[PDB]
RNA sequence: AAUUUUCUUU
RNA sequence: GGAUAGUCGGGGGCAUUCGUAUUCAAUUGUCAGAGGUGAAAUUCUUGGAUUUAUUGAAGACGAACUACUGCGAAAGCAUUUGCCAAGGAUGUUUUCAUUAAUCAAGAACGAAAGUUAGGGGAUCGAAGACGAUCAGAUACCGUCGUAGUCUUAACCAUAAACUAUGCCGACUAGGGAUCGGGCAAUGUUUCUCGACUUGCUCGGCACCUUACGAGAAAUCAAAGUCUUUGGGUUCC
């Protein structure tokens, strides 16, 4: 989602307002006889800007598994959670609003959530699900102007 | 680990001095290592141990809970206000 | 890089179905035609004709403005209930398809509840 | 009244600047502070009458 | 069958068949009895007593070796505590349930947890009293409960 | 001896002025005439003088506190100063 | 089935049952003998242990008690007797 | 008579189950005591493919489904033909046909 | 949607 | 009974965090119907209804994951984290040594609904108001709607509170799933551990076949070991 906020040359400007997943991929990947973990945490960048990012991770099968449970015990649940918190408190430390845009379509959060979590069940399928805007700067009126004018 | 237990088994192999008067006086003769003050103390008191302790190099925990939970935490059926931790005895206190 | 796209939002209730078109943004919206005043019998408003007639009419007042493609958006009720789109959501999309209008990025934002209030009824519910 | 966050419990609150104190005064009562408003500043509040 | 619970476990152990002192050991009996006695005024519990003396020491079973229990060899030396281990464990449990309820009253879960843990403590001061191992006016009272742990 | 099934402090109006308005004023003097804490001597010192001042005596700590009719401190000014906190610190950070 | 005999049952029947429902039941742990990497003095330690064993001499911890048998990770060449 | 021995619900080990709503009726039926199916549809009828793709964008993108739960009580169960009466000895099964 | 009633016996 | 080690739990309490949905409020865009129902009808809408878009507030609840799966004495317990007390099973060549089972009298908890005061009242919704159906609808249907639904401090104390099946202990047939623990693998896999596979065992939730056996039968691994009638103990 964009939020537009400044007009140039009768041509209007938008800004990174969050991210989002579509209700058919959702539902797709939340399937039955599996674990879900989803977690949440509130990130700061450089300059004023507030983002509560959340993650959603499911089970998985060892392609030479048996039986159809696949379940995580609740133990293993919270230390999932940690490592996903981690994880994102190490990837999110100081990147600023343009590296977590750069970021966060190659998927490296879920990249990192999955191999830290090696020592814990293997989990797949993690992304982030939603990212929310709390907090906004005061309309960058020029920084706009710095990042754009190109072509 | 914990400070309630630390303080405990200060309490059966160390030294404590009690109260407010006999603090000052182990402050004043030097041999203080650690005083703790309740969360319930006058201010303008702990501002003096304060002081006190920064003139005889001795450290400072000002603790949260009142005076009746630090003397309940020393044992005592009482209030207690300031403690002085003179000698440590087995424990890592200081 | 000639094409002019906007947002069509269907909402198939199974009592009347919405087809509002508006611009690529959510404000200044161009079209909105339901089925009430597509049929006057006060029973087929949510009738796959009577919803493919609004969709057509819809059309051809978006081809007046010149608007080419549109991203369909379709919903249920949703909320506390049924949550499931009525036979009119199929019928506007054929009928938009049909007229020649272009159609991307399909999509279903029904509002989906997380466990939320109660629904009406009364424990034993609507026995009808 | 413009300098504090919205929502905030006050009392003894004043109808003009400098009227030193007219709404909110008796026991147990208070003034909500419901929203700030920039442009020509104002401050929405809602009173023990409701 | 659990006297305050549903559950039917046999979890316990095994002690051999020979009832003799290890072959392959030289605990020399006296040795053993005086590393009691150390660890005895270092204040740990015989319960505690067992468990490092069998899982660091080397001794499987004290009794093969000294030829009495360790709480035999504690009394016979002195080293008797006046209250014995199981109450006192059970006394200081009553004692931390109380103190959470008196901090947090509204845990229903945690009030009936102390009524069982009440009953529990009386029935074996009462057997205690019976057999002779507290005096027979000993009785239990929550206020000096916490006097009588410390 | 027991001396009062359930009027306690309220013997001493009688059989008059009705069993609920006597039970509501029970509660409201019991609550009234009440030995509070001094939240900075920690004694239990602190009695009510002209419905809303506070004092505890002592050598130290003679602060006089302003606080409810009959109790020190009230719900609705317990959660007040709650949300107050809670403002300040996100206006502070 | 239906007719067995009790009392000699086969050593591989018996070593796959609980220790108490065995015909005369018996423990299943044992004590060992390891030495120090760096050192020459043998202390004996249980399979079973729920302390943690610290060696004689100047050496770090030995094993680490868990649920069932500890492991050990120092080198030691552990003899069992 | 017990006609099910599980007394028309999975309820081993429990004490209390949340209940949920029909869909249709809107009646408070057990979380264990509910029918539950999985409607997994396209977003668009099979016939209208040629129509979507002479009339869609993007190069063959994929089209997406819809995911919806629904958890019928016995009574619109049995009216919606989604379960059905059955025999005695045909009661003891549960594979699904 | 909507559908109440079938005297005492042979 | 107690202690100890690794665990396990949608067990309890406190503090804290997050989620969409519902209702409402303000603002912006075109216009004629919108709700609802078998059909309708009440009601409100060119004064802008409904929808779409932004922001905010209130209260309630934790969808999907969620299962012939878990925990608790039961009633019941389902968002994140932290703290506290406690609990079952497992492992154990640890401790005490009969401390045990069942109970009158007496006590703790006890869904929902109901009561007394304080706060809050979004949704639903007893009473009620209208509008349709019917011969009469006083009800089932639609909208609104008070108490109530939330919570604190005091109350009571019952439900098809069910497994319509008291508690403890011994024995009894074949198999396969599932939860927690433990043991074993010159087993597999992923940058010393985890996940998966196999076998054994303990304690639970259950399942399929069968009937040596029981019942009047439906059916029951207990409701079997009862005319071949007696392990112990309460309620009725
Ligand atoms: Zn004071
Ligand atoms: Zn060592
Ligand atoms: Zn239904």
């Amino acid at each position: 989602k964009l939020r537009v906020e400044d007009i140039q040359g009768k041509s209007c400007l938008t800004s990174f307002n969050g991210l989002s997943i579509t209700s058919d991929k959702l539902r797709s990947l939340v399937r039955k006889w599996q674990t879900t973990i989803e977690a949440d945490q509130t990130i700061k960048t450089t300059d004023g800007y507030l983002c509560r990012v959340f993650v959603i991770g499911f089970t998985r099968r060892r392609a030479n598994q048996v039986k159809k449970t696949t379940y995580a015990q609740s133990s293993q649940i919270r230390a999932i959670r940690q490592k996903m918190f981690q994880v994102i408190q190490n990837q999110t430390s100081s990147c600023s609003m343009r590296e977590l845009v750069q970021k966060l379509i190659p998927e490296v959060i879920g990249r990192e959530i999955e191999r830290a979590t090696g020592s814990i069940f293997p989990l797949q399928n993690v992304l982030v699900r939603k990212v929310k805007i709390l907090k906004a700067p005061k309309h960058d009126a020029q920084k706009l102007l710095e990042l754009h004018g190109e072509s | 680990d914990t400070i309630n237990a630390k303080l405990a088994l200060t309490m059966k192999s160390g030294k404590y001095v009690l109260g407010y008067k006999s603090t000052l006086k182990t402050l004043r003769s030097g041999k203080a290592k650690l005083i703790l003050i309740a969360g319930n103390c006058p201010p303008l008191r702990k501002s003096e141990l304060e002081y006190y302790a920064m003139l005889s190099k001795a450290n400072v925990h000002h603790y949260a809970g009142t005076n009746i939970d630090l003397g309940t935490a020393c044992g005592k059926l009482f209030r207690v206000g300031v403690l002085a931790i003179t000698d440590a005895g087995d424990s890592d206190i200081l | 890089g000639e094409l002019v796209f906007g947002v069509a939002h269907i909402f198939a209730s199974f009592n009347d179905t919405f087809v509002h078109i508006t611009d690529l943004t959510g404000k200044e919206t161009i079209v909105r035609v339901t089925g009430g005043m597509k049929v006057k019998t006060d029973r087929d408003e949510s009738s796959p004709y009577a919803a493919m007639l609004a969709a057509q009419d819809a059309a051809a007042k978006c081809k007046e403005v010149g608007i080419t493609a549109l991203h369909i958006k379709i919903r249920a009720t949703g909320g506390t209930a049924t949550k499931t789109p009525g036979p009119g959501a199929q019928a506007a999309l054929r009928a938009l398809a049909r007229a020649g209008m272009r159609i991307g990025r399909i999509e279903d934002v029904t509002p989906i509840p997380t466990d939320s209030t109660r629904r009406k009824g009364g424990r034993r519910g609507r026995r009808l | 009244v413009g300098e504090m966050p919205e929502g905030t419990i006050i009392s003894n609150v004043e109808e003009k600047a400098g009227d030193r104190g007219a709404l909110g005064r008796s026991s147990g009562n208070y003034v909500i502070i419901v929203g700030h408003d920039v442009d020509t500043g104002k401050t929405r509040v809602k009173l023990p009458s409701g | 069958g659990r006297m305050h619970s549903k559950g039917k476990g046999i979890a316990s152990s095994a002690l051999p068949y020979v009832r003799s002192p290890p072959a392959w050991c030289k605990a020399d009996a006296d040795s053993v009895v005086e590393q009691i006695l150390k660890f005895s005024k270092k204040g740990m519990s015989p319960s505690q007593i067992g468990v490092t003396l069998r899982d660091s020491h080397g001794i499987p079973q004290v009794r093969f070796i000294t030829g009495q229990k360790i709480m035999r060899i504690l009394k016979a030396n002195g080293l008797a505590p006046e209250l014995p281990e199981d109450l006192y464990n059970l006394i200081k449990k009553a004692v931390s349930v109380r103190k959470h309820l008196e901090r947090n009253r509204k845990d229903k879960d945690s009030k009936f947890r102390l009524i069982l843990i009440e009953s529990r403590i009386h029935r074996l001061a009462r057997y205690y009293r019976k057999v002779g191992a507290l005096p027979p006016t000993w009785k239990y009272e929550s206020a000096t409960a916490s006097a009588l742990v410390a | 001896t027991k001396r009062t099934k359930k009027v306690g402090v309220t013997g001493k109006y009688g059989v008059r002025y009705g069993a609920s308005l006597r039970r509501d004023v029970r509660k409201i003097e019991v609550q009234q005439h009440s030995r509070y804490q001094c939240p900075f001597c920690g004694r239990n010192t602190v009695k009510r003088t002209a419905a809303g001042i506070w004092c505890c005596n002592g050598k130290g700590c003679k602060k006089v506190l302003a606080g409810g009719a009959w109790t020190v401190t009230t719900a609705a000014a317990t959660s007040a100063r709650s949300t107050i906190r809670r403002l300040r610190e996100m206006v502070e950070v | 089935v239906l007719a067995v005999d009790l009392l000699n049952p086969s050593h591989e029947s018996e070593m796959r049952k609980h220790k108490l429902k065995q015909l005369v039941q018996g423990p299943r742990s044992f004590f060992m003998d390891v030495k120090c990497p760096g050192c020459f003095n043998i202390t004996t330690v249980f399979s079973h242990a729920q302390t943690v064993v610290i060696c004689g001499s100047c050496a770090s911890v030995l094993c680490q008690p868990t649920g069932g048998k500890a492991r050990l990770m120092e080198g030691c060449s552990f003899r069992r007797k | 008579t017990q006609k099910r021995r599980n007394n028309g619900r999975n309820k081993h080990g429990r004490g209390h189950v949340k209940f949920v709503r029909c869909i249709n009726c809107s009646r408070a039926v057990p979380k264990d005591k509910a029918i539950k199916r999985w409607t997994i549809r396209n977003m668009v009828e099979t016939a209208a493919i040629r129509d979507l793709s002479e009339a869609s964008v993007y190069s063959e993108y994929t089209i997406p489904k819809l995911y919806i739960k629904l958890q019928y009580c016995v009574s619109c169960a049995i009216h919606s033909r989604v379960v059905r009466v059955r025999s005695r000895e045909g009661r003891r099964i549960r594979t699904p046909p």
